[PDB]
């Protein structure tokens, strides 16, 4: 309906070269695309349509600010993405008679180029958590081989599904914790009520490892939903609701705590500057660098758009640039490139926009991406 | 099979008869975690705080099924007449963290 | 109006996003679907299980246990879309977390999301 | 002068069966005066209150209080409301409750109830404000238990 100025650059290309085509007596012979191969640049987007039964993740070209191609899920689902680039997957919900009848629980992987589904696996018993699209509840183990779900009831659990052999494996019971952080092949960790962390060692058969390390944080910090988490690097960064930032190393295997840094200034939360927003922290590996979405905002208004992203340097807790982003954003996630870009999500306008990520600048946005976009995903091929 | 629903619907803690066998939910917890009873004996679940509780014993535990206990309100009871001799694990559907155990002999 | 204001509750309107139960909701007014201000609407499933809040009412001054059970098995409304966090938790204190579906207990297995409702279960602090 | 009632049916509590021993505290003269246990969170009687919990009480009401076959007390809720109060407490372990939690007369001196007593509301787990059988000086230096 609307177009922005990178889809309009798009279609005056196509016009341009159906125009020429045609003048030099070309034909049209209609056939079935094949995506561009992964690359840093790609950068998916989720759209949990305010709960709709139906839902819609777009593959998108950040470099060129076009959607490449885009994949159908069912109700609430968890996407993952390989690192590697290699597939793309997510766990989803379906049902006999659109939102009731009998319901199923699957697994699916597509391939990365021609987004055909490669596998579907049914999960026994309609184990999901079903919740509001919280990336960290669905995981991948670092080798790609493994996908981790949540279940919340009737008691905590983490489901196991070997994608190798496209097979279900087995219900893993653990404490009452929540979100999945794989290490290794056979470890994640998890966020616990009483605020520590669980390590949970696993394997084909037997009961786990189970771990706990020291509680990090008291009853009166809340940690947010969306934690930023590099598997490359063994890197949680873990905002609270005032902008406090808890940082875990697990590189080493075991849990490491770091200082904590303030992400907004002594004159910011004087000013009653908090985060907010769904995605709220982004991490950039490379750079080593935190993202925060921040605004003006009471206490209790934490999941509203915010206009404003901090960045500071995640070894010293220095603040290195404040950008002002002109809209209502929701998520943000960077790429993990050399010279990365800033993805900016509204859920608000459905448009994702796309800013230089050192300099804070709007380059480009790409419209109409669904009934309420949240989720932003991007792949560390470095 | 293991145990009888005396009532499907939650009742008025007044109605609880004194002297009963119970076990008061309050500030997010079962008061009595490992209650030993007879069997035959009939286990009274008394909410005293604003937040809804209820007693959740998934599948295998009383029977074939799970038993979805109904929420109860401040000041609402639910019972359980047991009939086999073992113990009984059971918790709060929507706080997974609560859990209570009845201990049958 | 600012959406990052604090939040000001109103006792008028129940299909306002400000009506003062709805200080925790997340998702649809039932009462835009065929539903009331405390009832699901015809064809949907009750759900049992909930997240709760404590909201405070500008009539009386009091502060009332709201408890936002979902009515389920129905594709989303669509219809009065609100957000509102007031005491609002994080998902390890699920007990006053809200994008959890609270769909347990409802008829038949129903954990579709459709609308919620606000009754009162009790008074607050 | 606090009133000393069976917490079950209101009869007026007996003190003539109390054993002669233990009576004559000042920590029990207070308290039958005042209805205040000067015990409370004194450190010099903890590590011995600690002691009589462990082997009179922890049977049924669990290691830290927290509660096993008998119900918790570490909380702010009471099966009889009085026992927020020291008077009541004190009443509930004097003349009992029902069941198998009955008088303590038998086993405790005046004295030792108190300190019994004390341990108990060490264990308390909720909010220093709340915790009304404290004084100011005691609010300010108390904490929530933790194992
Ligand atoms: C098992 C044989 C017990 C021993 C030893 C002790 N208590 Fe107990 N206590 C027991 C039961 C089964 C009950 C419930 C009684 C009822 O009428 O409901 C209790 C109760 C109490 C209370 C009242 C708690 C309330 O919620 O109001 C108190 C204060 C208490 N018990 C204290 C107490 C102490 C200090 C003990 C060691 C001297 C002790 N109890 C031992 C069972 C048993
Ligand atoms: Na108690």
């Amino acid at each position: 309906e609307a177009e922005t100025q990178a889809q309009e650059t798009q279609g005056q290309a196509a016009a341009r070269a159906a125009a020429a085509d045609l003048a030099a007596g070309q034909d049209d012979e209609p056939r079935i695309l094949e995506a561009p191969a992964p690359d840093a640049r790609r950068v998916y987007v989720n759209d949990p349509a305010h709960f709709a039964a139906v839902t819609q993740q777009f593959v998108i070209d950040g470099e060129a600010g076009r959607v490449i191609g885009m994949i159908d899920g069912g109700f609430l689902p968890n996407p993952v993405v390989a690192d590697d680039g290699s597939f793309i997957a997510h766990a989803s919900t379906v049902f006999s008679r659109i939102a009731r009848g009998e319901r199923t629980d699957y697994v699916e992987v597509f391939d990365p180029v021609t987004l055909l589904p490669t596998a579907d696996i049914e999960l026994p018993d309609a184990p999901r958590f079903l919740v509001g699209t919280y990336p960290w509840m669905t995981s991948l183990t670092p080798d790609g081989k493994t996908l981790l779900f949540y279940q919340f009831s009737p008691a905590p659990a983490v489901g196991v599904v070997d994608l190798e052999g496209k097979a279900f494996k087995r219900m893993l019971d653990v404490p009452d914790c929540y979100h999945i952080f794989p290490t290794a092949p056979d470890t994640f960790f998890m966020h616990c009520r009483d605020g520590s962390l669980a390590k949970v060692a696993f394997g084909t058969e037997g009961t786990p490892e189970i771990t706990h390390t020291e509680v990090f944080h008291p009853e009166d910090e809340f940690l947010i939903n969306h934690p930023a988490y590099s598997q490359k690097a063994g890197r949680l960064v873990w905002p609270t609701y005032t902008g406090k930032i808890h940082q875990i190393d697990l590189s080493s295997g075991d849990a490491k705590f770091l200082p904590a840094v303030e992400a907004l200034t002594e004159a910011e939360r004087a000013d009653g500057w908090r985060p907010g927003g769904w995605q709220q922290v982004a991490y950039h590996r490379a750079l080593d660098r935190i993202y925060l979405l921040v605004d003006q905002r009471d206490e209790w208004r934490h999941k509203t758009a915010s206009r404003f992203v901090v960045v500071l340097d995640a070894k010293t807790g220095e603040r290195l640039a404040k950008f002002e982003m002109g809209h209502e954003i929701d998520s943000i996630n960077v790429s993990q490139d050399e010279k990365p870009l800033l993805y900016a999500l509204s859920t608000g306008d459905k448009t994702l926009y796309i800013h230089d990520a050192e300099s804070g600048e709007e380059l480009r946005s790409v419209n109409q991406l669904g009934h309420g976009p949240q989720v932003i995903t991007t792949a560390d091929m470095g | 099979d293991k145990a009888t629903i005396p009532s499907e619907s939650p009742f008025a803690a007044a109605e609880v008869a004194d002297g009963a066998i119970v076990v008061d939910i309050a500030k997010m917890k079962y008061e009595t975690p490992e209650l030993h009873v007879k069997v035959g004996d009939t286990v009274t679940w008394i909410n005293r705080e604003a937040m809804p509780h209820n007693v959740h014993f998934v599948a295998g535990v009383l029977g074939e099924a799970a038993l979805k206990g109904p929420m109860m309100k401040k000041e609402q009871a639910y019972s359980l007449t047991f009939t086999e001799a073992g113990t009984y694990d059971y918790h709060c559907t929507p706080h997974p963290f609560m859990r209570g155990k009845v201990v049958v002999e | 109006t600012d959406p990052r204001a604090k939040w000001v509750p109103q006792d008028n309107d129940i299909q306002a996003c400000d009506y003062w139960r709805h200080c925790s909701i997340d998702g649809n007014i039932c009462d835009c679907s065929g539903g009331s201000l405390t009832n699901c609407p015809p064809g949907t499933k009750l759900a049992t299980a909930s997240w709760v809040a404590s909201c405070y009412n500008p009539t009386d001054g009091q502060s009332y246990l709201i408890a936002y059970r979902d009515c389920c098995g129905y594709n989303v409304s669509g219809r009065c879309p609100c957000l509102n966090t007031e005491g609002e938790l994080p998902v390890y204190r699920p007990e006053f977390a809200n994008d959890i579906i609270w769909c347990f207990g409802a008829e038949d297995d129903a954990m579709t999301y459709h609308c919620t409702i606000s009754p009162i279960v009790g008074k607050a602090s | 002068a606090p009133q000393f009632f069976n917490i079950i049916d209101g009869s007026p509590l007996n003190f003539d069966d109390a054993m002669e021993e233990g009576r004559d505290t000042e920590a029990v003269k207070h308290f039958l005066e005042t209805g205040e246990n000067v015990y409370n969170e004194d450190p010099e009687i903890l590590p011995e209150a600690e002691e009589l919990y462990a082997g009179m009480c922890s049977g049924c009401h669990g290691h830290y209080a927290e509660g096993k076959i008998g119900p918790g007390l570490n909380d702010a809720y009471w099966t009889y409301p009085g026992n927020e109060t020291d008077v009541g407490l004190f009443s509930t372990l004097y003349g009992g409750a029902t069941g198998q939690m009955g008088p303590m007369w038998g086993s405790l001196t005046l004295d030792e109830m108190l300190r019994t007593m004390a341990w108990v509301r060490h264990l308390y787990t909720g909010d220093p404000k709340d915790a009304s059988w404290l004084t100011d000086e005691q609010k300010a230096g108390f904490t929530p238990f933790q194992p």
